[PDB]
């Protein structure tokens, strides 16, 4: 029945909770409590793909198949300024370091030194 | 600073936690942001490289604490019987600052002293007052370890016994506050080291014991004193009263346990030595008719 | 909008409700109070500081652990909190390999 | 007997009343049951699926721990983490379940990552220094023990 989410905009991420046959609308509200600013304002996107409150979220793709707590769906955010909307842009997490040689699984070994090994 | 293992300096990071360490301490306000950097502080003391900052930190915290609730004691010693108070305002900023010590100090306590000296036990020091460094268990039970030493100074026998000549008057010597005497009454239960079971022993031995020998006195010079002066009739409404009194008093300054110790002897004090008086005086109260004279005595 | 519904209820709520935890390169990251409940050292900075903290502020600085690795840790709490006090299924929970070092140092440090 | 306590802490008593127990596998490893002789040394017994359970014939006061086969990570029996045979009743046999224990996320990811890399390369990866060490200190059963033992006399104290 529930679907967990994350809401994003521009290195910000709320981790949220929401009911699968829930409006989009819903959702708008759930953001406003905490950020404390109007739903009007607020646009949310689904694969940067505009959002209408006649539509719900289980309708959108967000149903609990795709959304996990494991893994959550990802919901894009832009506010307004007035009228004219921002539209979205995440700027993303810093990539993951390179995977060393050591976690790689095994592979020949090398002819000992001459030398004492230090 | 990383997750990853770094090189770290220790006296440039423990001055700084020294300083916010000690504004916890006497309840000085300390900041969110440090208060989050402590933790950070703490493991990366842990984790730098091989040899660990972290038993570094442990033996120095250790003395800093020793010398210091070592001072403060002989800082509260010095006032001429305001020593209560400030150890009642000590003890309530310590609780606080040793809940929120426990708390930023949880990562050492998991990963480091998964074992103690179990192997040897000692038999050199590990119990009792010593200069010698203290066991390597947790932050809670050491706190409780150093504070014991304090108490056995020469000063305890004459401050005790005149800060009970205070509280025995339950009138002609109105009153201490139920703040001031409580705080000083479960300091006396703190104080004593990690126990198996009921810490309370001390208390009862130091304080309880000179401070109902001498309740009982008070009683006996009153109650000698009204039934001279005064008739029966009198007499079991004024004690009966004088207990009431008794039990709101226990109540303010006392632990749960003395609750009963105290009024216990008062009752006894009151009637049980007074009786032979008291059962020759019934007789004629049943012969009349006085209902409340009759119920005082039930 | 339609049918019995309640504001406080639905996970709306002010601040006190949600706490913040601020990365190393200073992404931000919402969770409910709940879910930042099961760190100890998250839980250990919420108790305190905290004499004054009774003012409906809450906030969680990271010097060490970047937002690739606090997402995992997010995650993990959102996992943690719905799956206990039930009997349904509980599946496996997903590690990267290259992130899996990070993870189990932020792991062990945040007493989770 | 003689006073004082012989033996080893961990060890099962030779006491001569049998206990009916079943075995079953909660749990989604390949698990192995380890027995503590009088000894007081572990001895390993035959595998079960995670589907499975298995009857036993043990006797009361017996111990038993459960790890997994593969892994030797640590495994509970009725929520802890010995399991020692009391006498059945009306009761009829005593069951041990072998459960998977909520383990910690660090915990977790030390196993994921065990399984991914060979042991050769813990200190290739480029992950935080005392991990390494961490990754090194597999799961032990012998450690377990001596982990035990301790707490175990932590648990003896003197009575009311």
């Amino acid at each position: 029945m529930d679907v967990f989410l994350m809401i994003r905009r521009h290195k910000t991420t709320i981790f949220t909770d929401a009911k699968e046959s829930s409006t989009v609308f819903e959702l708008k509200r759930i953001v406003e409590g905490i950020l404390k600013r109007p739903p009007d304002e607020q646009r949310l996107y689904k694969d940067d793909q505009l959002l209408d409150d006649g539509k719900t979220l289980g309708e959108c793709g967000f149903t609990s198949q795709t959304a996990r707590p494991q893994a959550p769906a990802t919901v894009g955010l832009a506010f307004r300024a007035d009228d004219t909307f921002e539209a979205l842009c995440i700027e993303p997490f810093s990539s993951p370091p390179e995977l060393p040689d050591v976690m790689k699984p095994q592979d020949s070994g090398s002819s000992a030194n001459e030398q004492a090994v230090q | 600073m990383s997750l990853k293992p770094r090189v770290v300096d220790f006296d440039e990071t423990w001055n700084k936690l020294l300083t916010t360490i000690k504004a916890v301490v006497m309840l000085e306000y300390v900041e969110r942001a440090t208060w989050n950097d402590r933790f950070s502080d703490i493991y990366a003391l842990c984790v730098a490289y091989p040899e660990p900052l972290g038993e570094r930190l442990y033996t120095e915290t250790k003395i800093f604490l020793e010398n210091h609730v070592r001072h403060l004691h002989k800082r509260v010693l010095e006032s001429e019987e305001q020593v209560l108070v400030m150890y009642h305002r000590y003890w309530e900023e310590y609780s606080k600052g040793a809940d929120y010590m426990d708390c930023l100090y949880r990562y050492l306590n998991t990963q480091f002293i998964k074992k103690n000296k179990l192997t040897e036990a000692d038999l050199q020091y590990g119990y009792g007052g010593v200069d010698m460094n203290e066991p390597l268990m947790e932050i809670g039970e050491l706190a409780l370890d150093m504070w014991r030493k304090l108490m056995v100074e020469p000063l305890q026998a004459i401050l005790i016994r005149m800060l009970l000549r205070e509280i025995k008057n339950d009138r002609g010597g109105e009153d201490p506050n139920q703040k001031v005497i409580h705080g000083v009454i479960n300091s006396f239960v703190h104080v004593e080291q990690y126990k198996k079971k009921f810490p309370l022993k001390f208390y009862q031995e130091i304080f309880e014991s000179p401070f109902l020998t001498e309740t009982g006195e008070y009683y006996k010079q009153e109650a000698s004193n009204l039934l001279q002066e005064s008739n029966c009739s009198q007499y079991m409404e004024k004690v009966l009263g004088r207990l009431k009194d008794e039990e709101i008093r226990c109540r303010k300054y006392l632990h749960p346990s003395s609750y009963t110790k105290v009024i216990h002897e008062c009752q006894q004090r009151m009637v049980a030595d007074h009786l032979q008086f008291l059962h020759a005086e019934c007789h004629n109260i049943i012969r009349q008719e006085k209902k409340n004279d009759m119920a005082n005595m039930y | 909008m339609d049918g019995e519904e309640k504001t406080y209820g639905g996970c709306e709520g002010p601040d006190a409700m949600y706490v913040k935890l601020i990365s190393s390169d200073g992404h931000e990251f919402i969770v409910k109070r709940e879910h930042a409940l099961t760190s100890g050292t998250i839980k250990a900075m919420l108790s305190g500081p905290g004499q004054f903290a009774e003012n409906e502020t809450n906030e969680v600085n990271f010097r060490e652990i970047p937002s690739h690795v606090l997402s995992k840790v997010c995650m993990y709490f959102t996992y943690k909190v719905r799956y206990t006090n039930s009997s349904t299924e509980i599946p496996e929970f997903p590690i990267a390999p290259e992130i899996a070092l990070e993870l189990l140092m932020a792991a062990n440090f945040l007493d989770c | 007997m003689e006073a004082g306590r012989p033996r080893p802490v961990l060890r099962s008593v030779n006491s001569r009343e049998p206990s009916q127990v079943i075995f079953c596998n909660r749990s989604p490893r390949v698990v192995l049951p380890v027995w503590l002789n009088f000894d007081g040394e572990p001895q390993p017994y035959p595998t079960l699926p995670p589907g499975t359970g298995r009857r036993i014939h043990s006797y009361r006061g017996h111990l038993w721990l459960f790890r997994d086969a593969g892994t030797h990570d640590g495994l509970l029996v009725n929520q802890t983490e010995l399991f020692v045979p009391s006498l059945n009743v009306d009761g009829q046999p005593i069951f041990a379940n072998i459960t998977l224990p909520v383990y910690t996320l660090k915990e977790r990811c030390l196993q994921v990552v065990r399984s991914l890399v060979k042991p050769e390369n813990y200190r290739r990866l480029d992950i935080v220094r005392s991990l390494y060490e961490d990754l090194e200190d597999h799961p032990n059963v012998q450690k377990d023990l001596e982990r035990l033992t301790q707490e175990r006399i932590a648990h003896q104290r003197m009575g009311d």
